[PDB]
């Protein structure tokens, strides 16, 4: 499945705060959340403040991962509202990030490999004098 | 004497303490009514007070060049009240709330909720528990030789 | 590692003031560095070994330079009774003309500090007796530790 | 394996109740659980848990 | 009406020069010849560093080692007569 | 006394100003 | 429409709920499988927005609990009028209150005890008290013990009918949740009503009873010679031999003729000469003119009537360019939450009692006050700690209501948002204001010290050498003391005697009062006080501003008002709750009032306090050293706390060794919160490991599982024995220093 | 009655009678075999 695009919607309504973007969005990376209300409504901001969502498609551009989603929770837990966000880097790049897959990762789906996951039970791990002198850590293997 | 010690009844500090002490207390008394009750307490103070010191030589005490009484616990024979005594009587009284509470935790631990008796006391069990510890030498010693002190 | 500290990359990619703490907090920590084995582990701690005798050494003669430059260890091996042993002068700009003249102590002609090491005790004790003795020990330990 | 209801000793080094005993509360029939021994606790954990799935190896039926 | 343009990142993430003129120099032009030519030494920033160390420790030094008694009391040293040590020690 | 005047500087403001700069360079490459 | 609105029966009294600790709470109620359950019991006790959502539940219970606390204080009072009554030397002292040490407990005669029972005058041993209850009940005319048993009595009774009437309104009638939010009535009657009628009934008690008695007092005759108040009222001629006016009647007031009453309502101002307090007559006409202001003022909002205000319309009519829609919205969340109502009251109640403190140490209003030095410094340091505490529970509340009740979806306010959206500004302006004023305050006193210790006094901020006067109090002083001329042409005297102009009252040969030279100790310490102030003030405030979210947590809400942290990721999240900064903001607060009370303590007794010799040679207790000692860490040091402490640490074999008992006992659970501050519960939870280990060993290994602290926990112990160690220490400290050398 | 009698038994009330009963106990004693230094 095709990941979703991202076109140039309006933003939520906002009298500015002092809790948006730094340089961090104009030199390393920051990210974009869009939703779908249907209605115009008041909304906590993750950043500290109340704004208004409008109805239809609404984009909001964040700082952090985290940001995106806790506002994504909220949105999904208060309003009842299918959320995504992405990562944007300052050459203008854009990285699809949640629902990865479009299915919400709380649900199993079938498609996704397994990673970092260790065949066995924790205490079975070797002692720190095994992997001295490696690069190797107890849970790598 | 023993550490180089001096005997109370015989030491001139000791003496001299209890002098001083009765002095100050009266130099306080110079300044009530004989017959009303600061001066009835100040002259209960004295008289408990020399008691004390008359008491405390009686009793075979040593003092140090203080003029205190120093205690003597190596064991020695003229001095078992001065620790092996009051020691004894101790651990029995501590053997005894340890063995009724012992008693209690094991008399509650097979029970539907044994935490609700920890937090609201069984006091007719606790009763009846009670008086089991002035026993609990014989007790222990048993169970010691039995196997139903540890597991 | 392309930056501070080059003993761990993981540290070296830290973007924020961390990486610099850190970088001195583990300096030491031989076992926990990048590309580390049994050899460079032994090797380093012997070299480290040897660095921490030539400070030994050099401190040691510190003291004795000092006492034999500016203290009155003659004078204190004539009356160790009544002489308070001086540790080294001092040299501060900062100082007020009470100040300069509270710490103009022993028979020095300037504001020192009264050493309390008991090094005075020591050295008379062993067999030094001048400002001599002294210096050429000092020679001898910093000859010590350059080896 | 232990039948239900059956008195344990945990093999388990990780575990809150190692070396302690719990009870059986139904064993997996299935060949593809790793961890089929369903035992019940006396005393909850550090995580306020008082029931935990284990392996064949893991426990030890005493009385 | 919108804040999000890929092609103007720029703009997007507000890297903006609030307060930056683009006027011409402003300053006098005989003087500005003179600060650039004159000042130009001190423009290398390795030998200014080099510079600025070096002489500044060779100044330091200097008013250091020939610090008048009536500026710093510790080179006009000790006036009054030594008093004695508690217990009689020198 | 002479010599004070001349090292102390030396070792309390010349010395960490050398060591602390070439440790920011060091530190920030 | 206001009206009384009650539900009846709303809860059945039975003891079936004191058989199960923790019904309150679904998750308590099941009971104990680890210990820290236990805990929660107490800790979740009064949280009754944890036990229901049901706003009218919550109301109900607050008020019966505040019956409670009501109940308690009058049995309070209660005891103390019936140990003044039974246990004190009270009409002694009256007979001579310059010479004698008021005291109203006596302890009993076991393991040597008694020797705490001292020499306190009047042919009486006991303990002194500097609770100041004898100046009070002489003040009030109180002469003999029986009218204190009365009182007593009285209080006693007035205990029942608080408990009765919390049981009433909480089991029998309970009121509904539209009675509690009528606002503007409750305002009304309890600026009318209960300010009002208060100071207007007691300016009765003042006019009737307190001045004829207190002339009496003053005039030198026997207390038990002295006509009872009773008297004073059925026979008017007293009254008019004492203040002729009364001859009059109440005659002069209707006819507007009030010039008539210049006897017992005067407007002198300053101390009487042979009290070293505030004249009665003052202080009647005081009482009376604020019974008129606060009775009219209760007639300002509307209730069942046309006439009177809206607070929601004066609020919705505030409103500026800067703020939008201004003080919208707060009217509704000032009426649906006890949170917020709790911070406002908290801030305000807190900073009174330190108003209070001020003012009842510049302005002494009870007789022979002043010369009691124990009594004032006691009661400056106790109502100056009462406030701090007062405020920084200010802050937890506004915490709380920010987390928990705080909805701008259904309760919008502007005010609130527009300080949401610039919190970062607030609060980083707040962070530099309190790093230079650190700087500018603290770096003097260092600066003194480093000047002072190279020899160079000539280097240092004094007043002999670099100086700092504070200019702007020194003309606000000269301004107060040129008042009675210019400004306040009614009044004779100044408002106190503090300021820089004036003579001097002394009473028994002791200094009550003279004026208060400021300089620069002065600019220093009042540094010291506004950079502290302003640092707590940066944590409380940064505590609630961020407490529903930050760059780090944006969903700090989500965790609670009370939370340890959210992990040791993000490089460490310790401490970020709202909670934690009132337990940070508590150290502060401790930091800040310490340094209050002792910059209070060493005035009071270098500049202030002291004795009087004849021709006007006063000599104060420590001889005017503070202008050169207090501009040092080290004078601090070595003069006040070095120099003071002899009192207590020599106090051993007196009547205040208990004192030395509790300097000791406090140093040593100061230190004891510090293993609490300092540690962790992983390591606790591993050592109880191995001890639970030993105890089943044995067989007695609890079925409650025994368990380390939460970390919330071991941070409130933690902090309470740091504070009950450090104040309790100062307040050994104190009494001992003052009693002794007083 | 009985669950009065249960809030009696709880562990704060228990150990306030309890601790009350051991205070007097060692009070009375101390005031008749007061000074007690030897057994
Ligand atoms: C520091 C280690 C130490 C220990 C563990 C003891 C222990 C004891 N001492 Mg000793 N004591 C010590 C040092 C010590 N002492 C020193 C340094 C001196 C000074 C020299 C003494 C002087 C001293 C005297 C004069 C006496 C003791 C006695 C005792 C015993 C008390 C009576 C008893 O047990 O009931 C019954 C005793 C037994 C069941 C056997 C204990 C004797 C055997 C030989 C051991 C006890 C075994 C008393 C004693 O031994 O009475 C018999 C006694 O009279 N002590
Ligand atoms: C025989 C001596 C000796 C040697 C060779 C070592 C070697 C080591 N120790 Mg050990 N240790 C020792 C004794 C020794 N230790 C002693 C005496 C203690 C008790 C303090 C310890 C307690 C200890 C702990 C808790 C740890 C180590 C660790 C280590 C390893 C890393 C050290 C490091 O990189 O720190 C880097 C160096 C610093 C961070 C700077 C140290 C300076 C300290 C902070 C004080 C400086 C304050 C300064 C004096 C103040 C100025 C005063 C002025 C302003 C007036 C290294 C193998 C670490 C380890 O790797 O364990 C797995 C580790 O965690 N050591
Ligand atoms: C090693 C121990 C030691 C210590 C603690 C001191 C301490 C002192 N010296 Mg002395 N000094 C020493 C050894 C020491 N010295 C030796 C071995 C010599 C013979 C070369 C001298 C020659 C000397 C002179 C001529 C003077 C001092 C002076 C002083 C005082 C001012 C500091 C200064 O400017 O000296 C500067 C010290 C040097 C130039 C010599 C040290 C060079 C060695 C070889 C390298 C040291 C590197 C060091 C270990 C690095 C540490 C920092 C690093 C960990 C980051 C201070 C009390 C001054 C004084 O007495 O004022 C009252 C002064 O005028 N020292
Ligand atoms: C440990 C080494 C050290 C030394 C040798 C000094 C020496 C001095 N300090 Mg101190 N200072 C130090 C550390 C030191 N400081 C530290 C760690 C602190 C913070 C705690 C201070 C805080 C401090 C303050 C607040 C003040 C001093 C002052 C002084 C001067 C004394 C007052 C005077 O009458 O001189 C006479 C001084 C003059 C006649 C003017 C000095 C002009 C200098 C020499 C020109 C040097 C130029 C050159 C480019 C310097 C570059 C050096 C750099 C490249 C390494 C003296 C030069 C006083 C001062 O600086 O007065 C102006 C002063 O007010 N110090
Ligand atoms: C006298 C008969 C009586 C009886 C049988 C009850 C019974 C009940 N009350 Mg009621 N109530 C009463 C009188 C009574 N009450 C009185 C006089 C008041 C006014 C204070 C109230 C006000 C009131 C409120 C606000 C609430 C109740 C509630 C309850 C129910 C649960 C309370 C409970 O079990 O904890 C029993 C509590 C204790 C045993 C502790 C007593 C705490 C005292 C009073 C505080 C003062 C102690 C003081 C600080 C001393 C400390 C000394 C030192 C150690 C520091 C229960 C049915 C609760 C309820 O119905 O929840 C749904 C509830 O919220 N009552
Ligand atoms: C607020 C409480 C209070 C109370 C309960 C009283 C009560 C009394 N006052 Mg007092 N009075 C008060 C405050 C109070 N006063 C204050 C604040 C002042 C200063 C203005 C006075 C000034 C004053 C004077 C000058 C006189 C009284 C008198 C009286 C008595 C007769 C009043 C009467 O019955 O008239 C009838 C009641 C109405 C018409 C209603 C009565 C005991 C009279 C008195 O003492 O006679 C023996 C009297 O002459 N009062
Ligand atoms: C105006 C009075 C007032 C009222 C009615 C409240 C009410 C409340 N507070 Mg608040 N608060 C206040 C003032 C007030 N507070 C002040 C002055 C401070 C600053 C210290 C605070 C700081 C504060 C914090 C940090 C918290 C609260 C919380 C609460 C809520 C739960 C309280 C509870 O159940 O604890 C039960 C009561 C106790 C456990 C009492 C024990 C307290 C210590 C141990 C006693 C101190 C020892 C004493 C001085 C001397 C001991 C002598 C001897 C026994 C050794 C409740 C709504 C909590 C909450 O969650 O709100 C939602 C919470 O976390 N308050
Ligand atoms: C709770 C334990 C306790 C015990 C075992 C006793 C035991 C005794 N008391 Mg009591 N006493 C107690 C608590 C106790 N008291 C309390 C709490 C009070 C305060 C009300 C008293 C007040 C009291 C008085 C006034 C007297 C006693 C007396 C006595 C003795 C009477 C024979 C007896 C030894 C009598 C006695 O023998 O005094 C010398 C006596 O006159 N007691
Ligand atoms: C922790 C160590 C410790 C020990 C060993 C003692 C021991 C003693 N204390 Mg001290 N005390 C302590 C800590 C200690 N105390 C602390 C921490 C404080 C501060 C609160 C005090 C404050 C204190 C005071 C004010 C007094 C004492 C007194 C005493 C003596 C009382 C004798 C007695 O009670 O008659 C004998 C008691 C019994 C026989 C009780 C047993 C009764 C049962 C029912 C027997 C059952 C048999 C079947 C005794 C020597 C008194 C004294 O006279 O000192 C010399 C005294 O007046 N203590
Ligand atoms: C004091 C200055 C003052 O009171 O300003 C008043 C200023 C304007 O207030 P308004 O007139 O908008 O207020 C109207 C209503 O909200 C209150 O009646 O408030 C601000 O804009 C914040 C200023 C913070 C300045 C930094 C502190």
């Amino acid at each position: 499945t095709p990941p979703e695009l991202d076109p140039n919607t309006p933003s939520p309504i906002f009298g500015g705060s002092t809790g948006g973007l730094l340089r961090k969005a104009q030199v390393e990376e920051f990210y974009v959340i869009t939703w779908d209300s249907p209605k115009e409504q008041i909304f906590e901001m993750p950043t500290g403040g109340a704004a208004i969502m409008r109805e239809g498609p609404n984009l909001l551009k964040l700082a952090r991962k985290e940001q995106c989603l806790a506002l994504g929770t909220r949105l999904r837990s208060k309003y009842k509202i299918k959320y995504q966000f992405y990562r944007v880097f300052p050459n203008g790049e854009v990285q699809y990030l949640h629902p990865k897959d479009g299915v919400y990762p709380e649900k199993v789906n079938a498609g996704r490999q397994g990673v970092g996951q260790n065949f066995r039970s924790i205490g079975k791990n070797v002692s720190p004098i095994e992997v001295k002198f490696t690069g190797k850590q107890p849970y790598d293997l | 004497d023993i550490s180089g010690l001096t005997p109370c009844k015989e030491s001139k500090q000791f003496a001299k303490r209890e002098k001083q002490a009765l002095k100050k207390l009266q130099a306080s008394l110079k300044l009530y009514a004989d017959d009303s009750a600061p001066a009835l307490a100040i002259k209960a103070t004295m008289e408990k007070t020399k008691k004390r010191f008359d008491n405390y030589g009686k009793y075979g005490l040593l003092c140090g060049s203080d003029g205190l009484p120093h205690l003597i616990v190596s064991g020695d024979q003229r001095h078992w009240g001065e620790f092996i005594t009051p020691g004894i009587l101790f651990l029995y009284i501590a053997g005894w709330i340890g063995w009724v509470g012992r008693s209690y935790l094991i008399a509650i631990r097979d029970e539907k909720k044994p935490t609700q008796k920890e937090i609201i006391i069984d006091v007719p069990l606790a009763s009846r528990l009670l008086f089991r510890g002035f026993s609990w030498p014989v007790a222990a010693y048993r169970e010691l030789l039995n196997g139903e002190l540890v597991d | 590692a392309l930056r501070f500290p080059r003993f761990s990359q993981g540290i070296a990619q830290d973007p924020t003031t961390r990486r610099i703490w850190f970088g001195i907090a583990t300096a030491h920590d031989f076992e926990s560095h990048d590309d580390i084995t049994e050899g460079r582990l032994y090797q380093n701690i012997f070299a480290s070994h040897f660095g921490q005798l030539a400070i030994i050494f050099l401190w040691t003669s510190g003291n004795l330079f000092h006492v034999a430059w500016q203290g009155n260890f003659e004078a204190w091996v004539q009356d160790p009774f009544h002489v308070r042993p001086i540790a080294h002068a001092i040299w501060d700009p900062h100082f007020g003309q009470p100040a300069v003249e509270a710490f103009t102590r022993g028979g020095a002609l300037g504001p020192v500090n009264n050493a309390y090491s008991g090094v005075y005790q020591w050295w008379y004790t062993i067999g030094l007796r001048t400002n001599e003795d002294l210096y050429t020990g000092a020679i001898f330990l910093l000859f010590l530790s350059f080896i | 394996g232990p039948k239900r209801g059956a008195k344990v000793k945990i093999l388990r080094k990780e575990s809150y109740w190692y070396k302690g005993t719990g009870s059986v509360v139904a064993v997996d029939q299935d060949p593809n659980t790793r961890y089929p021994v369903v035992v019940r606790f006396n005393k909850v954990n550090y995580a306020n848990v008082s029931t935990n799935n284990y392996a064949l190896d893991e426990i030890q039926e005493v009385e | 009406s919108v804040y999000f343009d890929l092609e103007d990142l720029g703009n997007t993430t507000g890297q903006w020069d609030s307060y930056g003129s683009d006027a011409p120099s402003p300053y006098n032009p005989l003087q500005s010849k003179l600060f650039e030519t004159f000042a130009a030494p001190f423009t290398k920033r390795g030998l200014l560093l080099k510079f600025l160390i070096l002489g500044g420790g060779s100044t330091l030094a200097y008013l250091s080692a020939t610090a008048s008694g009536d500026i710093l009391p510790i080179t006009r040293g000790p006036q009054q007569p030594p008093k004695l040590g508690p217990r009689g020690k020198i | 006394i002479n010599l004070p005047s001349l090292f102390v500087p030396l070792v309390g403001l010349l010395f960490p100003a050398v060591a602390m700069a070439s440790l920011f360079l060091h530190v920030e490459k | 429409e206001v009206k009384i609105l009650v539900d009846r029966d709303p809860i059945k009294t039975s003891f079936e709920q004191w058989a199960k600790p923790g019904h309150f709470s679904r998750t308590i109620a099941k009971g104990p499988d680890t210990t820290t359950w236990i805990w929660n019991l107490h800790a979740d006790a009064h949280d009754f927005d944890s036990h229901t959502s049901d706003l009218e539940e919550i109301s109900r219970k607050v008020f019966s609990a505040h019956f409670g606390q009501l109940s308690i204080i009058f049995l309070w009072l209660s005891g103390m009028y019936f140990h003044g009554a039974r246990f004190s030397n009270y009409e002694a002292w009256l007979n001579d209150p310059t010479h004698i040490k008021p005291s109203a407990q006596v302890v009993w005669p076991i393991v040597g005890q008694e020797i705490l029972n001292g020499d306190v005058g009047g042919g009486f041993r006991g303990i002194q008290i500097t609770s100041g209850f004898f100046q009070i009940w002489r003040a009030s005319g109180i002469t003999s013990e029986l009218q204190l048993y009365c009182t007593a009595i009285g209080a006693l009774v007035f205990a029942g009918l608080m408990l009765f009437a919390g049981w009433f309104h909480y089991h029998k009638a309970a009121p509904k949740l539209a009675w509690f939010q009528d606002v503007e009535s409750m305002l009304n009657h309890h600026l009318a009503g209960l300010l009002g009628l208060g100071s207007l009934s007691w300016a009765g008690h003042q006019v009737h009873v307190s001045l004829p008695i207190n002339q009496f007092l003053n005039a030198g005759v026997d207390p038990k010679e002295i006509p009872l108040p009773h008297e004073f009222i059925l026979n008017r001629d007293l009254l008019a031999q004492l203040y002729p006016s009364f001859a009059e009647g109440a005659t002069p007031f209707f006819t507007l003729n009030w010039s008539k009453y210049a006897d017992f309502l005067t407007f002198r101002g300053g101390l009487d000469p042979l009290t070293g307090g505030l004249w009665l007559t003052d202080i009647a006409h005081h009482h009376l003119a604020i019974a008129i202001l606060f009775l009219i003022a209760g007639h300002m909002y509307r209730t069942n009537w046309g006439i009177g205000h809206g607070i929601k319309d004066i609020l919705e009519a505030h409103k500026g360019p800067f703020t939008g829609q201004g003080h919208k919205g707060l009217y509704e969340i000032l009426t649906t939450s006890w949170h917020a109502q709790l911070s406002i009251n908290l801030a305000m109640l807190g900073s009174l009692t330190i108003v209070v403190a001020q003012h009842m140490y510049s302005m002494p209003p009870y007789p022979y006050l002043a010369t009691d030095y124990a009594t004032q410094l006691s009661l400056f340091t106790h109502h100056m700690w009462i406030g701090g505490f007062l405020i920084v529970g200010a802050a937890a509340h506004a915490a709380i209501f920010m987390v928990r009740d705080y909805d701008p979806t259904t309760r919008y306010n502007d005010l609130l948002d527009r300080v949401l959206r610039h919190r970062d500004a607030i609060i980083s302006h707040l962070n530099w204001v309190c790093i230079f004023l650190g700087f500018h305050s603290f770096g003097l006193y260092i600066h003194n010290d480093t000047m002072s210790a190279l020899g160079r006094p000539q280097d240092m901020f004094s007043d002999t050498a670099i100086q700092l006067q504070p200019v702007f109090a020194q003309w606000i002083q000269n301004t107060h003391a040129l008042a009675p001329g210019t400004t306040a042409p009614g009044a004779t005297a100044s408002t106190s005697l503090t300021w820089g102009g004036g003579d001097l009252v002394a009473v028994g040969g002791k200094v009550a009062l003279l004026p208060i030279p400021l300089g620069t100790a002065d600019f220093l310490v009042h540094h010291i006080h506004a950079f502290t102030i302003h640092v707590t003030v940066l944590i409380l405030l940064k505590g609630v501003l961020f407490a529903r979210s930050s760059r780090l947590i944006p969903d700090k809400a989500n965790l609670g008002f009370r939370f340890p942290c959210d992990g040791p990721g993000r490089g460490g999240t310790c401490q970020v709750s709202a909670w934690d900064h009132v337990f940070l903001g508590l150290f502060w607060m401790y930091n800040s009032i310490s340094v209050v009370i002792f910059h209070f303590s060493w005035k009071m007794q270098s500049d202030v306090w002291g004795t009087i010799n004849d021709q006007g040679v006063v000599t104060h207790i420590t001889a005017g050293n503070f202008a050169q000692s207090s501009i040092t860490i080290n004078g601090w040091l070595r003069d006040f706390l070095w120099a003071q402490a002899s009192q207590v640490i020599q106090s051993y074999g007196s009547s205040l060794s208990a004192y030395g008992l509790f300097f000791l006992g406090a140093h040593f659970v100061w230190a004891f919160s510090l293993m609490f501050l300092f540690s962790g519960r992983g390591y606790w939870q591993e050592l109880i490991e191995s001890i639970v280990w030993a105890h089943n060993k044995l067989k007695v290994a609890p079925a409650t599982q025994p368990r380390a602290l939460s970390i919330v926990q071991g941070r409130a112990v933690g902090v309470t024995h740091y504070l009950l160690g450090g104040i309790a220490t100062t307040w050994a400290f104190f009494l001992a220093r003052i009693i002794a050398v007083g | 009655m009985r669950d009065l009698k249960t809030y009696l038994s709880v562990a704060p009330v228990v150990s306030t009678l309890w601790f009350g009963a051991l205070a007097g106990l060692l009070i009375e004693i101390n005031r008749f075999f007061p000074d007690a230094l030897i057994f």
